[PDB]
């Protein structure tokens, strides 16, 4: 019953959901981090101080492993293979696809390790939901209309979209198996920074900090020095 | 001296919740209560326009 | 009138006796010292990650405060939002010092917040009158009106802030009010004029002039210098004799 | 949001509860939708504080409470033989947190030193007791009244003359409170 | 733009060219706005007279060689801008703007010394 | 239960017949109706408190007028002055080390210039050109400093004894129990 | 078009920071020959605008700088 958290529940910070997959979610954002922190010299204390903070937060993600998961990764890693044009970004796109009444699925590189992104129909009543989810892009230029009308219409979209229901040439995305309730709240008390939501939070926002470093060059000399007197207050003299 | 405390200390006092439940507003009470009255209310209207309608029988 | 039974007249109580109270003599200053070399330390391993922009930093009694260049600000608050061991993710409070003495006149101090470190720094940066600030409006949504404040009373100007006006000054306000050189009672003042049937702004005109108490500042320093209470890790080495 | 270390213990709410997991019954849930019974009770509250005594004085016939601390109407004092208490010290003009008192001082005939001008603009004045507390004869104080609205605001310029008048009024309540509160100051 | 109205993103002009562009936008926008200002605060003036005002104001920088300065008195008018099209300001604060409105004339300095000395320092 | 009882709580009682109609009708009889009792509320008036009973205290250490020196409690003017380090300073502690934890012996002479050294080199290139020369091992040695990892901030209170967060934990009472949204935290 | 230019010489012949009248052309310049600088210039095209009832981008404005430019500007705008 309650061996698995679920997804969207309210976790007691307003706004804050419980995650989907938390765990492969660590992974992805540390893993881009020390990727990411590559471009940095190795005499800047602060690349020194982010990859102790994440190698060190990292290899406890690892210490928790789902239940099964090598007999998932054997058929996930047999699955990439055989359908490698399912996933591969430069075909479907980053979202893998602009079909989202049915479920996509990216292959994505980072750090030397591969992470398949999913994404699914969000579950919605079926009695508000209109030709299962599909995009309304208005109706169709009837008529008498010019070539030009016709290519701004997406008419090649004739030639390229696919039946939600044709399902003949591709297979379906297995998820990674979840780490338990138990299992999540010893990880977490295993990094002592919060719930495993705000863990990932402050993943995130790591992940974000590189990019204003590396384009501040912030490892570099001091851009201005203090004119003197800057920051003469008050003091008596000793 | 200065204003102190009594020597054994100020007894405690209330600070938490006291809304307690009364039987005057649960509702099982209340519709067996207006049950009844509506129950009592036909049972006199039916006497009552079943009269009238005699009544009416007797001026024709 | 019907009294509880239970509720005693407390003034009828009698309190025992107090003699010869003792309290010993504290000084508040000391009880920081246990954290002192941490603040010194986070300060350097700052001035470390972030060379290019810290100049200095300082730790007075739990107060760290971190002396940076006007260009680093959007850099360095990145820095203290985002970082893992820095999540200063509120800003208590912008404000600005005016010092006329110095060439640029104006110190911006931002207080921070770390509600998970439990955790409070000082960022000062400095700015002038021509020379504007980064704003962190877009780092901090709360930072917005406190801009707009330093703006109003100091002239300072923000850039990449969306919509700098005037925040507390009357509209068509000529001045900065804390700024030195402003005088306190200003330069105008309004009235409703009879023949105009509406307020009017005059040149200001006090029935009884501001009389200032300055000058009675003691002809003797009453403070002192103080005392130096820099911790041994961070005080030079000294050579022994011989 | 939480503090540094590992969370705690049972700060994740439990996941929501379906309607059909609600521990509570039909009938007591429609009965209390239709019947409003926590608004029945509210009004029935307002019934019991119907019978109670109301709390309003009939002012100005009754007065509310006020302590010896009481900061009203200012007046200035005299010694029991009726020489003024005031010394032209200044000590209440340069304490004054809102430049309320104005004063101007040489010798008297007899060669002691008094006021000439002793003013308070009591639309300046912030009644916070610090002229009283800096006075160190008990020459000005803050008497308990508070009933004196003026038609127009030029009556409200208490000169020396306005001040003397009232302390001479106002002594003995003058002296009651001075005596109440002086082991306190 | 986005926060209000005529909310105007605060920005440093990157070179001299830039600025007068800005300077030139400004100038348009104010003696633009110049009969809507009249009818929005009753102005008991011609348009005309506005607009004169207008460039005068424009005039007392026409001077300045510095381009920081500049950027401090784009600021300021895109500030007083805002305010003015947004009926923020009152007919109180727009007229007092006219310096002919104040009781005692607009030439509110003596015309030479001996004017200003019989009267008294003016 | 949450109610104490009527008879202890400074208001006015009802009595006879109409407090068992109270007792009888109310929603709860140990609820009071805020009316304060005359005989025990401000009574007596401030204004006729014994003025000759209260007495100012001294504590003796401050107030003695045998063994107590101002200058040993004028903790004013003992003030802390605020600790600044500069980028030249960081510089000098790390190519030399600190008074607490010297880097190298500083034996006298050839150390006195030595340390000077590290001072003058300390003003010429920042923290950041200091880094750059001796390479990513410095950059190890500062982590080394807090202990491999970056320090954290210190926190702010004490009650534990020592400088840190405040461990937020659920009472072991809620007040509203779960009925309502609203957790209280100790 | 002619109305146009017509109507042209009604505002700037009424402008009172003409050098001299009768110096306009169908192709004279507001600053080398009509001797306008910067902001008389900014005014000039603003009375344009007021008289086609046609407001003129800041860009577009930079671009007219001659009675001839205006009055092609002005043919090319919907509006009149
Ligand atoms: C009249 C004022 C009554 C005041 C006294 C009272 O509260 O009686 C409530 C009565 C008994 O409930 P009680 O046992 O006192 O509450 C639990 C305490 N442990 O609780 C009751 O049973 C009375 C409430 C039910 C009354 C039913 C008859 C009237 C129904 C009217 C329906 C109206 C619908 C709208
Ligand atoms: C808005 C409100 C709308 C909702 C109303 C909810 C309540 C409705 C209840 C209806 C009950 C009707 C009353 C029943 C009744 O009164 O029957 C009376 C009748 C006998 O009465 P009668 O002989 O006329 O004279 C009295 C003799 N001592 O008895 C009979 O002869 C016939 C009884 C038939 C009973 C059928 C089931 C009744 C329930
Ligand atoms: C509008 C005026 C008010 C009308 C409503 C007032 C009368 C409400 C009658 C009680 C409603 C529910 C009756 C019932 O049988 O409930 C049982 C069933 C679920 O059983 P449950 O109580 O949840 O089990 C215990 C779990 N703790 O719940 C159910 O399955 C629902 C069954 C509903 C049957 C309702 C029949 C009574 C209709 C009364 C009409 C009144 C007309 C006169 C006005
Ligand atoms: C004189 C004698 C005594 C008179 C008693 C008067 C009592 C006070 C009357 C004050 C006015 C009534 C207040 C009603 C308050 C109200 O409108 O509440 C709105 C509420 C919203 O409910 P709803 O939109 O249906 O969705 C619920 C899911 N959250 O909707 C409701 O709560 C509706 C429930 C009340 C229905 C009452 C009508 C039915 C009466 C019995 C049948
Ligand atoms: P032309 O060559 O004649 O002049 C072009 C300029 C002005 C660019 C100069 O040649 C020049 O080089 N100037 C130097 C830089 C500069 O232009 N300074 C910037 C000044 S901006 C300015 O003055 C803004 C003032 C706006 C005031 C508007 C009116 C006041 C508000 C109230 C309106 C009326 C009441 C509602
Ligand atoms: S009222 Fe008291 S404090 Fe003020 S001048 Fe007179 S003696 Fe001094
Ligand atoms: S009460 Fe306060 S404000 Fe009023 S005169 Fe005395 S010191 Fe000044």
């Amino acid at each position: 019953k309650g061996k698995f958290l679920v997804p969207g529940a309210p976790t007691g910070l307003t706004g804050l959901g419980t995650h989907p997959s938390p765990r492969s979610a660590l992974l992805y954002l540390y893993h881009s981090t020390l990727e990411k922190l590559k471009q940095i010299p190795e005499h800047s204390v602060y690349r020194q101080s982010v990859e102790a903070v994440t190698r060190h937060r990292l290899a406890l993600v690892e210490s928790v492993v789902p239940e099964g998961y090598d007999a998932w990764v054997e058929r996930a890693k047999k699955l990439l293979e055989e359908h490698a044009d399912q996933f591969d970004p430069t075909k479907v796109g980053p979202e893998g696809g602009e079909e989202v009444q049915g479920a996509r699925a990216v292959k994505v590189e980072r750090d030397g390790r591969v992470f398949v992104v999913s994404r699914l129909p969000k579950e919605e009543d079926e009695r508000v939901l209109e030709w299962d989810g599909e995009v309304d892009e208005g109706p169709e230029l009837e008529g008498s209309r010019t070539l030009e009308e016709k290519i701004e219409g997406g008419l090649e979209k004739i030639f390229t979209r696919r039946d939600v229901k044709d399902t003949v040439g591709r297979v379906e995305w297995e998820p990674e198996p979840q780490l338990t309730a138990e299992q999540v709240a010893e990880l977490e008390n295993k990094i002592g920074a919060g719930l495993i939501e705000e863990v990932i939070q402050v993943a995130e926002g790591e992940l974000k900090l590189v990019d204003t470093m590396v384009k501040a060059r912030v490892w570099e000399p001091l851009e201005e020095q203090p004119r003197p007197g800057q920051w003469e207050y008050f003091e008596r003299k000793p | 001296p200065q204003d102190m405390p009594p020597p054994g200390g100020y007894e405690a006092v209330q600070y938490k919740r006291n809304l307690p439940s009364r039987g005057l507003f649960r509702p099982r009470p209340l519709l067996a209560g207006a049950a009844v009255l509506m129950l009592y209310g036909w049972y006199k209207l039916v006497k009552g326009i079943r009269e009238q309608n005699e009544l009416a029988r007797e001026k024709m | 009138v019907a009294l509880p039974k239970d509720a005693p007249n407390p003034r009828a109580i009698p309190r025992e006796p107090v003699g010869e109270i003792k309290q010993a003599l504290v000084n508040p200053a000391d009880k920081y010292q246990s954290k002192a070399d941490n603040l010194h330390k986070y300060g350097a391993w700052l001035m470390s990650c972030l060379p290019k922009y810290i100049q200095q930093f300082s730790v007075w009694k739990d107060e760290l405060t971190i002396y940076i260049c006007p260009t680093g600000v959007i850099p360095v608050f990145s820095f203290l939002k985002y970082n893992t061991n820095a999540e200063f993710t509120q800003v208590s409070d912008i404000t600005a010092v005016d010092f006329p003495t110095r060439e640029m006149r104006f110190e911006i101090v931002y207080n921070l917040l770390s509600v998970r470190h439990n955790a409070r720094i000082r960022v000062k940066t400095y700015a002038d009158e021509v020379t504007p600030v980064p704003s962190i409006t877009s780092l901090y949504m709360g930072a917005n009106w406190y801009e707009r404040e330093v703006y109003d009373m100091f002239g300072v100007l923000f850039v990449g802030h969306p919509d700098l006006r005037r925040i507390m000054t009357d509209y068509g306000f000529e001045g900065h009010p804390l700024r030195k050189d402003f005088p306190l009672t200003g330069y105008t003042e309004i009235r409703y004029d009879e023949e105009k049937k509406r307020i009017v702004v005059e040149p200001l005109e006090l029935t009884q002039a501001f009389r200032n108490f300055e000058g009675g500042s003691s002809a003797w320093d009453q403070v002192g210098p103080g005392i130096d209470r820099t911790p041994d890790t961070f005080k030079l080495p000294t050579p022994k004799p011989e | 949001a939480t503090p540094a270390g590992p969370p705690p213990k049972n700060f994740r709410l439990p996941p929501p509860k379906n309607w059909d997991e609600e521990s509570e019954s039909t009938i007591d849930k429609v009965g209390k939708y239709f019947l409003m019974t926590e608004m029945l009770r509210g009004m029935y509250v307002l019934l019991e504080q119907f019978f109670r005594p109301p709390y309003t004085i009939y002012y100005p016939f009754e007065k509310g409470p006020i302590s010896p601390r009481f900061r009203g109407e200012h007046a200035l004092r005299r010694y029991p033989s009726g020489e003024e208490r005031c010394i032209a010290c200044k000590l209440c003009e340069a304490v004054c947190p809102a430049q309320a008192i104005t004063i101007e001082a040489e010798e008297r005939a007899d060669g002691s030193r008094r006021t000439t001008r002793y003013d308070i603009d009591m639309t300046k004045c912030i009644y916070c007791g610090f002229c009283q507390e800096s006075c160190p004869v008990d020459a000005i104080v803050e008497s308990p009244n508070a009933e004196y609205a003026t038609e127009t605001r030029e009556e409200l310029l208490y000169n020396k003359e306005k001040l003397l008048a009232n302390g001479d009024k106002w002594e003995p309540e003058l002296a009651a409170a001075i005596r109440a509160d002086a082991p306190y100051r | 733009v986005q926060p209000t109205k005529f909310a105007v993103t605060v920005r440093q002009s990157r070179n001299w060219a830039d600025a007068k562009q800005r300077v030139i936008a400004a100038y348009r926008a104010w003696i633009r706005a110049a009969p809507e200002i009249q009818t929005m605060y009753s102005i008991p003036f011609p348009v005309s007279h506005i607009r004169t005002r207008i460039r005068q104001e424009f005039e007392r920088h026409r001077y300045v060689n510095k381009l920081n300065v500049v950027d401090v008195l784009l600021q300021q008018s895109n500030a007083d801008f805002q305010e003015t099209m947004n009926f923020w300001r009152q007919q109180s604060h727009v007229m007092a703007f006219f310096k002919e409105e104040h009781f005692r004339g607009e030439k509110r300095l003596p015309s030479n010394f001996i004017t200003g000395f019989l009267e008294g320092r003016n | 239960s949450n109610a104490v009882s009527i008879t202890k709580k400074y208001t006015v009682q009802s009595t006879g017949i109409w407090e068992r109609i109270r007792r009888a009708l109310v929603i709860d009889p140990n609820r009071s109706n805020g009316v304060p009792l005359n005989p025990y509320n401000r009574n007596p008036s401030p204004g006729d408190n014994p003025p000759l009973e209260y007495t100012d205290p001294v504590t003796i250490p401050a107030g003695d007028i045998a063994d107590n020196p101002y200058w040993k409690r004028d903790f004013r003017r003992n003030y802390p002055r605020p600790s600044v380090i500069a980028q030249a300073q960081q510089v000098a502690l790390l190519s030399v080390g600190s008074a607490a934890q010297p880097r190298v012996e500083l034996i006298g002479e050839e150390g006195t210039k030595a340390l000077v050294a590290a001072e003058e080199e300390g003003k010429e290139k920042g923290v950041a050109k200091y880094l750059e020369e001796k390479g990513a091992e410095e950059a190890k040695r500062v982590l080394a400093l807090t202990g491999g990892l970056p320090p954290t901030p210190s926190g702010q209170t004490m009650v534990t004894g020592q400088w840190d967060v405040h461990k937020y934990g659920l009472a072991e009472e809620q007040s509203y129990g779960g009925s309502y949204p609203c957790r209280s935290f100790v | 078009k002619v109305e146009v230019y017509e109507r042209i010489k009604s505002l700037l012949a009424g402008f009172d920071k003409v050098n001299d009248p009768n110096n306009i052309t169908e192709t004279a310049h507001f600053a080398n020959d009509l001797g306008l600088d910067s902001l008389d210039t900014v005014e000039v095209v603003m009375a344009i605008e007021e008289e086609f009832s046609i407001e003129i981008p800041d860009k577009d404005a930079d671009q007219i700088h001659s009675v001839d430019k205006a009055i092609e500007y002005i043919l090319r705008q919907p509006d009149a």
